[PDB]
């Protein structure tokens, strides 16, 4: 069951790529487009949904925290308990290696305030990308970050003013990530050559899931399903297994029960549809559930952005007479 | 003799019904002027036909004589077809006209006109950097490229609804310094020197980027354009630099060289950085470098000095990472606030720079020193996003014209009514004060009121006439001659900053200007206390407390301004109208070539044959 929610006072900062965090109950906006104003300089907000209504109000930062640029595709997971960010694209089109620890540090009233901390790293660095796909896993004791690649510019070499923003699927290794020693190493997979971009990830455990994305390098949306496994003293290895979406954004209506819902199917075909994986341990496969009630608006529309809330909700986005850039939808399961 | 008329004969036949006269004339021409027989004939004729009123036939073989010459050079046609905005339909129709009622093919046909524009074009001429740019393409046939620069249009990746067409931005140096070869070459003759000489030349570059509006027939379609201008050129001739050219007209649209045409806000940050931070890529790279180009069949080399200045004031925040709303740094030049250049009006040294805007960029998104959101903005004194565009800190005297006129009036409006004496901020009167200015400007002017105010409206209402017509609708006789008084500061001044040099143009206005802005400065503090104590205008600041300052350093300011019609749009639409109504990808590409060789000095010469 879905419904058109409205914004009000700023609606004009909500734009494709932005991203939401999830904190005890409250939901908080990242990535508006444009730099921070003077009205909200941190970028970060209090995401009010009241009754189909957006309000978007500002948030504050810690005294200690950096004050991350809106980073446009960046990826982002949880930690048990802090989020995690990077990198992205910044509104200069510049492209972010950073790693941004989100943290929350004061709590009040209606408003609270958060802890930012850039981690730094060696390595075995990961390349400024954006569109990727990062998370956590929990080995013999105990934890460990998972980088599986997006895009990203040419190399500082072969890169021409000419083709600029040419992009590009970085190398398809593992990268793993030492958050609070603050290093990271990366693995080449025997059985993984195809890099992938805007796809979806699912992880527990020490065990990883990828599914399909899209690839550029031959223009293709994979069906397939690849694991990864972790031990401890560091080792990884993978297998495949046997849908076809990009961009597509999973919300969670039950403990391991994942929602995922629509992106695109091919390169002009929203997928309009929906699905249901089968979640367990060491046993998982994608099934298929009914199919929402799109309204005329989303129906006859080419572009779909959005992300999730936390508790099955979903937050949606469609152009667009001279009257509105957006309408916006939420949709509940 | 009958009967056999002597122009239809035979050159034999002439020669012998004529030797009779032949040898007499001779004879003549050996006494007189010898032995031109030539120019004897010459001038007899030549007088036999003035004689008969037969002038245009007399002009035509003293043409001929001196070398000229029926037909026209493809460039002229050229030339022609574009200053007077002939579509190639239209072109043609004439040039097939003219060839079919004189035999002669007096114009030339279009593909001819094409070859002169692959000439005058970007991506022409040979030409090599020393050392090679970083991230450029030494490939040297390069003309037209896509304004996206190869960016990622897939239906996931972030949405690109705009269109945008450029030159590689050295490629367009090159053409432009080709296009005004003749123009260096005479500089130097015109300073005793050797034509030869290799260099090296330094060229001083303006650049300037604005915001075209709206280029559409009845949804709208914003534009933007990135363009430069030629200012300079220097030689290093032993210890001097000896200048060899200079723009006589700097803020004219006929020098204005158009480099990248997009379909975008100026407030679309995200797709304005993504098209235009290529160009800057170029202009980087092309900072630490050496062009070599062959002129006179030998080579030259360039080096580059790019003051981007024309720009206007919210851009220039926009790319040198300042929020750009009145809150609370105003000032782009250096760190005061609203309040601090509200009571210290005029002393202010100039302090920001691109440089110090990165680092200060840098030190907020680090916040190294864990500060809070106040203590941090203070800091850091406003640069709160990260610059993209190099500027110099200059002012432009376009937009600072337009921008003062713009607070006048709203000046005049709250000089109709009594502010000092009401306090009351009752929004529909405000719009009723408008109302009766509006109104009134009309009646004793020639002023069609306007929204969004230009430089025209600007010129219109900044005379004393316009004061006197203000003046009918105040009740008050004491701030009748306040307002004259600010006004005539105000003017007192403003052919300082105006002016593309003081002091040639106005050497007296230059050194009597810090008085005259002290005495604009006590007048704005006491009898206009009721709008400037607390609150004061971006321009006001910048006008008296760093003119001096720029001139000091510059020369000019005037002479660093946007061009001064603002006819980006005008120009938009002839040229687009120019060709057929393609995909509107061509459509682009199309008003790209038309502007280029718009503003080419070459054609100019050519359409400026008349009075030289
Ligand atoms: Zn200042």
């Amino acid at each position: 069951s879905l419904q058109m929610v409205t914004v009000g006072h700023n609606i004009a900062l909500i734009q494709p790529g932005f991203s939401l965090m999830n904190f005890d109950g409250q939901v908080f906006f990242f990535g508006q487009k444009g730099w921070p104003k003077r009205s909200c300089p941190t970028g970060v907000f209090h995401f009010d949904i009241k009754q189909n209504h957006l309000k978007l109000k500002p948030a504050i930062f810690s005294k200690d925290s950096c004050y991350l640029p809106p980073l446009r595709y960046p990826a982002t997971c949880s930690y048990k308990h802090q989020y995690i960010i990077h990198g992205g694209k910044t509104p200069n089109n510049e492209l972010s290696d950073k790693i941004y620890i989100m943290s929350v540090a004061c709590k009040n009233n209606k408003k609270v305030t958060f802890r930012c901390t850039e981690k730094d790293l060696v390595g075995d660095v990961p390349e400024p990308r954006y569109g990727h796909s990062i998370d956590v896993v929990y080995s013999r004791g105990k934890s460990m970050g998972v980088l599986f690649g997006g895009r990203s510019y040419m190399p500082s070499t072969q890169r021409t003013t000419e083709k600029w923003n040419s992009v590009a699927d970085c190398l398809p290794h593992v990268f793993l990530i030492d958050f609070e020693f603050g290093c990271a190493t990366s693995y080449i997979l025997p059985e993984l050559q195809d890099g992938l971009s805007f796809h979806v990830s699912i992880a527990r455990n020490d065990t990883v899931y990828i599914l399909g994305g899209h690839s550029l390098a031959s223009n293709i949306r994979p069906a397939n399903l690849y694991r990864i496994r972790v031990d401890l003293p560091p080792a990884v290895n993978c297998t495949v297994l046997p849908i076809s979406v990009s961009s597509a954004i999973l919300t969670q209506t039950n403990n391991d029960e994942f929602v995922i819902v629509g992106g695109y199917q091919l390169e002009n075909q929203k997928r309009m549809v929906c699905s249901l994986v089968s979640l367990g341990d060491n046993t998982i496969e994608i099934s298929e559930m009914e199919t929402p009630d799109w309204t005329s608006d989303i129906k006859h529309s080419k572009i779909w952005f959005g992300s999730n809330m936390g508790n099955g909700t979903i937050f949606l986005g469609i152009p667009g007479a001279m009257s509105e850039a957006f309408y916006f939808y939420t949709l509940r399961c | 003799a009958p009967r056999q008329h002597l122009l239809s004969l035979t050159r034999r036949a002439q020669k012998h019904r004529l030797r009779e006269l032949k040898i007499q004339v001779k004879e003549f021409a050996d006494k007189e002027e010898g032995g031109d027989v030539k120019a004897v004939c010459l001038t007899l004729f030549l007088l036999a036909l003035r004689a008969r009123n037969e002038h245009r036939q007399a002009d035509e073989l003293e043409a001929i004589m001196q070398g000229r010459g029926s037909g026209l050079q493809p460039a002229v046609c050229l030339a022609i077809r574009v200053n007077t905005f002939l579509s190639c339909s239209q072109y043609h129709k004439m040039y097939r006209t003219v060839k079919a009622i004189t035999g002669r093919q007096i114009f030339q046909p279009l593909h001819a006109l094409r070859n002169a524009e692959k000439v005058l074009l970007p991506g022409y001429h040979p030409f090599e950097w020393q050392p090679p740019l970083k991230n450029v393409s030494s490939r040297t046939d390069v003309g037209i490229i896509d304004g996206l620069s190869g960016l990622a249009s897939s239906v996931d990746e972030y949405p690109v609804d705009t269109i945008a067409k450029r030159f590689r931005y050295d490629s367009a140096l090159v053409s432009a310094l080709m296009d005004m070869e003749e123009d260096i070459l005479e500089g130097m003759r015109s300073q005793d020197l050797d034509d030869y000489l290799n260099g090296p030349f330094t060229v001083v570059v303006k650049e300037s980027c604005d915001g075209m509006g709206d280029v559409s027939e009845k949804v709208p379609e914003k534009a933007v354009r990135f363009s430069f201008t030629v200012m300079r050129i220097t030689i290093e001739h032993g210890s001097q630099n000896v200048k060899v050219f200079e723009e006589p007209k700097p803020n004219s649209e006929l020098c204005c060289k158009p480099l990248c045409l997009m379909l975008a806000d100026e407030s679309d940050h995200e797709t304005l950085t993504a098209i235009l931070s290529p160009l800057i890529a170029e202009r980087e790279a092309m900072k630490s470098s050496e062009l070599t180009l062959e002129m006179g069949g030998i080579p030259r080399t360039f080096k580059f000095i790019f003051r981007g200045t024309g720009y206007d004031e919210k851009l220039v925040r926009e790319v040198e990472g300042l929020e750009a709303s009145g809150s609370v740094y105003i000032c782009t030049l250096c760190d005061t606030t609203r309040l601090e250049a509200s009571q210290n009006l005029v002393f202010h040294s100039i302090t920001r720079s691109h440089a110090e805007n990165l680092q200060r960029y840098e030190v907020w998104r680090s916040n190294p020193y864990h500060e809070s959101v106040e203590e941090l903005r203070d800091r850091v004194k406003g640069v709160s996003a990260k610059p993209f565009i190099e500027t110099v800190p200059s002012i432009d005297a376009l937009h600072c014209d337009i921008g003062n006129a713009a607070e006048f009036y709203k000046i005049f409006q709250l000089e109709i009514g009594e502010v000092y004496k009401h306090p009351n901020a009752s929004k529909e009167e405000r719009k009723r004060w408008q109302a009766t200015l509006d109104k009134h400007l009309r009646k004793r002017m020639n002023l069609k009121p306007i929204m969004r105010m230009n430089g025209n409206f600007a010129r219109k209402l900044m005379t004393q006439e316009t004061v006197d017509a203000v003046c009918e609708l105040i009740p008050s006789e004491e701030r009748h001659e306040a307002l004259r008084e600010l006004m005539d500061l105000y003017l007192k001044m403003k052919p300082v900053w105006r002016s593309s040099c003081p002091a040639k143009e106005c050497p007296e206005s230059l050194c009597q200007y810090s008085f005259n802005s002290q005495r604009f400065a006590e007048l704005l503090s006491t009898k206009f206390k009721y709008r400037y104590e607390g609150k004061i205008t971006n321009y006001f600041h910048k006008t008296l407390a760093h003119v001096p300052e720029i001139i000091e350093r510059d020369g000019s300011i005037g002479a660093w301004a946007s061009e001064g019609n603002e006819s980006g749009n005008k120009l938009f639409r002839r040229f687009r109208k120019m060709n057929a109504r393609q995909s509107k990808c061509y459509e682009m590409e199309d008003v790209l070539k038309h502007h280029w060789l718009y503003t080419s000095k070459y054609l100019q010469k050519f359409m400026n044959a008349h009075n030289a």
